[PDB]
């Protein structure tokens, strides 16, 4: 179980970033995470700032959705942000994380290409769905797989986005199934979320 | 003023025990739940467990049974041991602290910088190569994607070319994923004019030097 966050929030230089965290029944805190650096809390109890955190960080919560706001987002604020709530059973549950980016080039929504299992693979008693995701910016996405219309989490592997030649990003995701699972469902889908956009592709057995 | 330092990053052999330590500098070892968390692509940020100076522990239900944490209150150090690791336990591991008391509003402080622990397989395995066939459907002036799936190999890397290097435009080979098994897979796809299907032959050439294997696979339109 994770709290739902958008994978990517980005702004032009000068603009304010707003990051949401859904599914939280109690109070939320937020951590700034950068590669190779100690994470640090920026907001706790929904909107309270610890000492040393600049005024431009603020927060709000309404019902089960918390928001982190960063006014006049600066280069130093570029990072992944994770929300957190307490949980009776798991003690702590965290969000999926949101990459905050100041745009160095225009936003670009992903192209998605989905391949079904090949006949050769099925003959080897295996089945792999292959979802290729390219030409997006900024470089963060969420990939969701569905069996018919129902989410599937098991057997999924997804790469971290990497920079392509054209200076945009690409990623891939794979779903492992048994041939029986492949053949017995109406269809499987790969759905990619990026900023305001979702792109879904669907394939079905023949 | 209080800084936590984790033992460096390392590799652990799949099936063995992951072992980390965190050294605390500044403050006291009392009044605190000394904590471990981890961060990975496949499971995001997860709390693992904590320990109070008395030695009392609390562990994530998800790991209960194969995790253990201990503390040395004079050496100002605490440990994480995780048994029977698989590829899925590859992550950046963090130590941090929580104030003793009610946790509903609590947040982690004094995080360490994190240590990447990679759980790795041991034995070489060459890939299977499966075609990713394009449709034979006709787009008026459009493109088709076709590719090769390079499945279940170890260790990295694999290289892929098309038509023995003669085809380079429209080629995109994606970085590999690591499966729970500890084996890698990747895909290479080429975008071609949809009209070239049935005219131009497309063969992917896959090299896996560690297993001294090369595979050539022609990729044809779905029959």
């Amino acid at each position: 179980y994770e709290l739902t966050q958008p994978p990517s929030v980005s702004v032009s230089p000068g603009q304010t970033a707003t990051i949401t965290c859904s599914g939280a029944s109690t109070n939320v805190c937020w951590y700034q995470v950068k590669p190779g650096q100690s994470p640090e809390v920026v907001i706790f109890e929904n909107y309270k700032r610890p000492s040393g955190i600049p005024d431009r960080f603020s927060g709000s919560k309404s019902g089960s959705t918390a928001t982190l706001t960063i006014r006049g987002t600066q280069a130093i604020d570029e990072a992944d942000y994770y929300c957190q709530v307490w949980d009776s059973f798991s003690t702590f549950v965290f969000g999926s994380g949101t990459q905050v980016t100041v745009l160095r080039q225009p936003k670009a929504n992903p192209t998605v290409t989905l391949f079904p299992p090949s006949s050769e693979e099925l003959q080897a008693n295996k089945a792999t769905l292959v979802c290729l995701i390219s030409d997006f910016y900024p470089g963060a996405v969420t990939v969701a797989w569905k069996a018919d219309s129902s989410p599937v989490k098991a057997g999924v592997e997804t790469t971290t986005p990497s920079k392509q030649s054209n200076n945009k990003y690409a990623a891939s995701s794979y779903l492992s199934l048994t041939p029986e699972q492949w053949k017995s469902h109406r269809s499987y889908s790969c759905q990619v979320t990026h900023e305001g956009s979702t792109v879904e592709k669907t394939v079905a057995p023949t | 003023q209080v800084q936590l330092q984790e033992s460096g990053p390392g590799v652990v052999k799949s099936s063995e025990t992951l072992s980390l330590t965190c050294t605390v500098s500044g403050g006291s070892m009392g009044g605190t739940y000394w904590s471990w968390l981890r961060l990975s692509p496949g499971k995001g940020l997860e709390w693992i467990g904590y320990i109070f100076h008395t030695g009392e522990t609390n562990y994530s239900p998800s790991l209960k049974g194969r995790v253990s944490i201990s503390v040395d209150t004079s050496e100002d150090q605490f440990s994480l041991r995780l048994r029977s690791v698989t590829a899925a336990d590859t992550a950046v591991y963090f130590c941090a602290s929580l104030p003793r008391g009610q946790l509903v509003n609590a947040y982690f402080r004094n995080w360490g910088r994190g240590s990447l622990v990679s759980v790795t397989a041991a034995s070489t395995k060459g890939p299977s190569v499966f075609p990713l066939a394009p449709s034979s459907k006709s787009t008026s002036g459009g493109t088709a994607a076709l590719g090769c799936l390079v499945k279940d190999y170890f260790p990295e890397p694999v290289t892929v070319s098309w038509n023995s290097g003669a085809l380079t435009s429209g080629v995109h080979t994606f970085p590999a994923v690591l499966q729970s098994s500890g084996l890698y897979s990747l895909s290479s796809v080429v975008t071609v004019p949809s009209s070239s299907l049935g005219t131009q032959t497309y063969i992917c050439n896959v090299n896996h030097k560690p297993s001294n294997t090369k595979v050539d696979k022609k990729v044809e339109p779905k029959s």
